[PDB]
DNA sequence: AAACATTCGTTCACGTGAGTTCCAGTACAAGTCTGGTC
DNA sequence: AGACTTGTACTGGAACTCACGTGAACGAATGTTT
């Protein structure tokens, strides 16, 4: 359901940090594995900076 | 001396015998306005 | 506004095309205008910039007294605007040229650059151009290929290298152009692997829990397992909250 | 390598995992010009004000 | 590590830009 | 009736202010080495 | 006593990135002139 011609901005890369919240790497890895298995993408609402 | 007076000289190349800074100093010895780049008020480039 | 040009394959083949901007980030047509606190008039304020030397006396240097220079390591290299114009890279504008044809698998979606997507149609009121473009689109689709092209909006626009790929629909068919990266824009970062990490490997119960979470939060539904899929939260049709 | 931002991905109001956002493709621009004095060839500081 | 640049350590060595070279 | 000038909404490039990450300079405190005599 | 070295914490500036503004340029439509 994601269209290749629906391009608006250059893409970014999301990687676990593990320096601020401990245990984030495990959940991130589980999400990665299951998302790849089921061929799905996580829809989210993004706010980079305040205001 | 006061031979050169209120003239903008912009030198960007000097002979092997007379290097750029040396010529700058010599011309400045006579009361010349050194300008490192030329422009509307520049009289002559060297 | 339609952008006319010629798709060129070599110096012998030329197809008349018109390009439109399909998707772009939209901003407010109007801008906030700064007005005086008490008079509330735009005429009563004025903005200006002044340059002063770094000496203690804080001399004043006029606008004609400044020349632009660049930085070369630990020094500064004067480079006047006129000299830069003389030495600037000069190009012949309005080019839509086909550098080559390449398999679709080689052009990944994570390398797309730019801030626009272009739709390229055949020129208006031109049957021959329509036939030529349709031939090219169908050939690319059958071969599963894309065209790597050079694009310049005008004489003073920096040349770009992008990909044009087919887009065939029941009503209309068109080429879709999106920019591609140069060598300078690629970042070479190395990240630690997650599959081989010993301390971050999830257990089976965790995997089952995440599977349940993904299943529960599905935003698409099959039509009774009959024809196709249906989207439950179509974000493309949601207006931008900022303007509202 | 440098993180654009460090954010918090919130599955719910209670589950939060720290992530970092990087850019793997960034447009390349010419280094910004710097103003120079024509006569002595030394940088000039710029300032702006309104009245 | 193989492929590490000899000028800037810690970065992958970019292969020279070859442009378009048509296949046989 | 036909040709040329002007205007308008669009487009691109370039410049400037605010947010975020990283590193150097600074401060202070503790540790370590030394000196002298009674 | 005194002086240097080492460890911890803090603050300011550099650099990088995005948003917003301004400037110049242009194809098409319309109006004016001959």
């Amino acid at each position: 359901l994601l269209k290749k011609h629906h391009y608006l901005r250059p893409s970014l890369f999301v990687y676990p940090e593990e320096s601020l919240v401990i245990g984030s790497s495990t959940l991130f890895s589980a999400l990665l594995i299951k998302c790849l298995e089921k061929e799905v993408a996580a829809l989210c609402r993004y706010t980079p900076r305040r205001n | 001396s006061n031979i050169f007076e209120d003239v903008e000289f912009c030198v960007m190349s000097g002979t092997d015998s007379q290097p750029k800074p040396d010529l700058e100093n010599r011309i400045a010895e006579f009361g010349g306005y050194i300008v490192q780049n030329p422009g509307p008020d520049t009289y002559c480039v060297i | 506004i339609h952008w006319p040009c010629r798709l060129t394959i070599g110096s012998n083949l030329s197809i008349r095309i018109a390009a439109y901007k399909s998707i772009l980030q939209e901003r407010v047509k109007k801008t906030w205008t700064v007005v005086d606190a008490k008079t509330l008039k735009k005429e009563d304020i004025q903005k200006e910039t002044v340059y002063c030397l770094n000496d203690d006396d804080e001399t004043e240097v006029l606008k004609e007294d400044i020349i632009q220079g660049f930085r070369y390591g630990s020094d500064i290299v004067p480079f006047s605007k006129v000299d830069e114009e003389q030495m600037k890279y000069k190009s012949e504008g309005k080019c839509f040229s086909v550098l080559g044809f390449c398999k679709s698998s080689q052009v990944q979606r994570r390398f797309f650059m730019g801030n626009q997507v272009l739709k390229v149609f055949a020129a208006r009121d031109d049957e021959a151009a329509a036939v030529a473009l349709s031939s090219l689109i169908h050939a690319l689709d059958d071969l599963d290929m894309v065209a790597i092209v050079r694009y310049a909006y005008d004489k003073r626009a920096n040349p770009q290298v992008g990909v044009a790929f087919p887009h065939i629909k029941h009503n209309y068919e068109c080429l879709v152009y999106v920019q591609l990266p140069f060598m300078e824009d690629l970042r070479q970062y190395m990240f630690s692997s997650l599959k081989n990490s010993k301390k971050y490997a999830p257990t089976e119960a965790q995997l089952n829990a995440v599977d349940a979470l993904i299943d529960s939060m599905s935003l698409a539904k099959k039509d009774e397992k009959t024809d196709t899929l249906e989207d439950l939260f179509p974000t493309t049709k949601i207006p931008n909250p900022r303007f509202q | 390598k440098r993180a654009l931002s460090r954010l918090k991905l919130k599955l719910n109001k209670d589950i939060v995992i720290s992530v970092g956002i990087y850019n793997l493709v960034q447009k390349a621009l010419k280094p910004p010009p710097i103003k120079l004095y024509r006569e002595t060839n030394e940088p000039v500081k710029t300032k702006t004000r309104t009245f | 590590c193989p492929g590490e640049s000899l000028i800037n350590p810690g970065f992958k060595s970019k292969k020279p830009a070859g442009g378009v070279d048509f296949d046989e």
